[PDB]
């Protein structure tokens, strides 16, 4: 199967980088509207990250782009070193989402309310 | 009743040490101080207020962050097990510098709300234990 | 990528042939063009818009109707199995001329909505298939 | 059992032709109000069609009358020649109902919103 | 079609006889007239209207009540099986004169609504049966 | 067990006649309010009827009094001599209730909306 | 009908005795008066009104309280089996003087509502029994 | 485990006397807000009563204080000496709650709407 025009192909998936700078939530919804099965990129190998990084470095002027993982620390299982569970909570509202670099295969995070470019992906 | 330099609130003893240490070392340090001792745990707004008050009165002006006992139990780099497309997060290249599995309090907010943080940072910390009667 | 005279949209190739043929022959013709080819199928408004646009740009001015892949699977003359009185439709004298088990698009509506039609009519038609990569 | 006055009998059923020109839906409701068990005619043999056609040809001035079958193409099982089912639909609202001829045993169809004469039928 | 003096409505034949008889004798009389014949039964307002109309046109001016086929099946004197206190009605001294297990129509209401009545009264009555075809 | 003052006793029940003329429904409710277990008289023997008739004849000036049975013909199972059941109905709204005589042991009926004297009864 | 000095209301006989006695002795006394006799029991506002009326008309002006048949069956000092903290009441040091397991009527309220009281008090009381017929 | 400052300890529980004079219901709620597991004192031994009485006598100027038991006569199983149960009721609204003395180990009661001092208790 082939990829739609203006989309790049790797393995058996289709990728496309978008410059518009949006929030995590928005980028994801946006990807959703671009094609069936489309979402923010997800990675399952070094080779794949390499591909979108090269593809992304030659198109984006920015340095960071949104990745399909959100609220990375809100889902965690927090526990007090004294063994007990945090029944009472006083956290500071914080939502970190993953972002990729345009010059490396390593990832970082950023407040999900921040604004960055991104890349969408879908199968078939 | 409690050792010198320690404060007694409700039924426990607290104390902030102005020695820069990472979470693990701080926690180990605390356990050596007394039976059942650990890095402080905040289990109510009343205790939160007291601990904040205490930190304010005894922390070094140079230091601004203080460690507390909350830590991520998960073994993975970050805790999101699935990507927005439904697939599992089996490959993860998050940088250590961005792995924030520990927590702390900061002077900027009167030492009240809790913030996530790297566990390799060296900062002051408060211990807590229940005295015997 | 696709053969000459064929248009590439999304992940498939389309082409309207200005050769008058009945539904069956058109469908057979399409399957000979390429692997997985069939009379076009419209599976979204976006594809509907594209196919309409394409037909408009390549159909012969004389022709006005174009065949698509939708067809009635039922074997009976018409699909009403019961009369208004509840009895079954076991006897049926509908004229062949009025059996409309196929579908098409027409210029009168910009080639958009779908219309039922006789399968013995000879008209232009559009083929569709998924190219390989 | 006998048929009510002004009704014709055939086999063990009762028939009656009505000139008023109504829509399919209306003709059927109308028949419903004329007698218990009454509905638009239904046919289960050539002999029966013959009977209502003769009966209808000698009373109606029109040429076509409504029959008890409606929405003949809406009930169908449509499928794309490519095997898949029409999830997405873009049909043109169309409702064909059956009608009989007054000079033949063959049937045709017509938009159910059209207006024709008809014949009612009931058992006993 | 029906015998002389009988009226044909819908699918049955009706006729009022101006012979005074009690319910039982009337019903027996009706059954002798034809197969399936019985005292008239009214099964719809349309039939009710027709039967009323017919009675009006053929009853003797002296007579005013006409019998119909409705009758109480219960064997007891009256049909209340319990008293207001919950006990059963095992003892019953109701007078025969007040046992009204039959029904009739009356001129006072245009022969429309149904009235309960003694079955030993002698009045005109209407018969009904379904003719054969 | 004894009966309240101003009440007569027979067998193991208590009876009391009331002159106020009320409708069936009202007499029954009224009896209900006079004492626990009280209701319009009910009869289960000739001897008992005799007793309330004598008791009632020496107190009432009227001739008829309400008895505890109502809607005597509405509860019946009516059927057409032709076997079928009265699906369609056109009855004349009528509600007969039982009444006793003050000079005999025989009973009669009267429209429940009528107005007569009565007697109440209760056990213990 | 009932003995002298006794009042007949509904189906029972009542009587107030102006002899000061404690609940138990009063109840025993009542049972000796007649078969089925006991300290009065009030089972309806109507009976309540009658008993109040009777007491008013026959009680000694010096006396003001009168005993009735209501008594606590529980064996414990008081009937609360649990403390507000959920624990059981297994230890109880309530003073006898404050154990009020009996009931009475008082002149201050027209002898109407019921009041709890010590069972060791000596006051007038009313008996009640059902006469035979 | 130790008791919070300004609280006295006995056995393995914590006690604290409050002078404010409140109603039973209020004292209990109040205790509830003072510490987790806190409630009006409850007693399960003579030794314990002794302790709070001594502790209470040296702080309170009053003579009576609320105890954790309420509605002591409303919960009872009342029965008529004639065996039957009080279906019909005409009680005089009354709610007695327990109170302790400051000079003895014996308890008394008082209308729950009354106003007295009290002592709170909790475990750990």
């Amino acid at each position: 199967f082939c990829c739609p025009s203006h989309w790049s192909s790797y393995d058996r998936y289709c990728y496309k980088v978008f410059k518009q700078e949006m929030t995590w939530a928005d980028a994801e919804k946006f990807c959703t509207q671009q094609h069936t099965g489309s979402h923010l990129v997800s990675f399952h190998s070094t080779e794949e990250v390499d591909f979108v990084v090269k593809m992304t470095h030659q198109s984006l002027k920015s340095t960071f782009f949104w990745i399909g993982a959100n609220n990375i620390w809100n889902k965690c299982n927090w526990q007090w070193s004294d063994g007990t569970k945090p029944e009472y909570k006083e956290w500071h509202e914080e939502f970190e989402c993953l972002i990729s670099r345009t010059f490396d295969n390593q990832w970082l995070s950023a407040p999900c309310s921040d604004t960055y470019s991104f890349v969408c992906k879908f199968e078939a | 009743h409690c050792p010198s330099d320690w404060y007694y609130y409700d039924q426990h003893c607290y104390r902030i040490f102005n020695e820069e240490m990472n979470w693990e070392d701080a926690e180990w340090f605390c356990t050596k101080q007394a039976k059942g001792a650990h890095l402080v745990s905040i289990k109510s707004a009343k205790e939160a207020d007291f601990v904040a008050w205490m930190v304010t009165q005894n922390i070094e002006e140079s230091f601004s962050h203080v460690s507390i006992g909350l830590r991520v139990q998960n073994k993975e780099k970050q805790c999101s097990t699935k990507w927005s497309d439904g697939s599992s997060v089996s490959y993860d290249n998050l940088l250590d510098l961005y792995i924030t599995k520990c927590s702390l309090l900061k002077k900027e907010t009167g030492f009240r709300k809790w913030f996530v943080a790297s566990c390799i940072g060296k900062i002051p910390f408060v211990c807590k234990f229940p005295p015997q009667c």
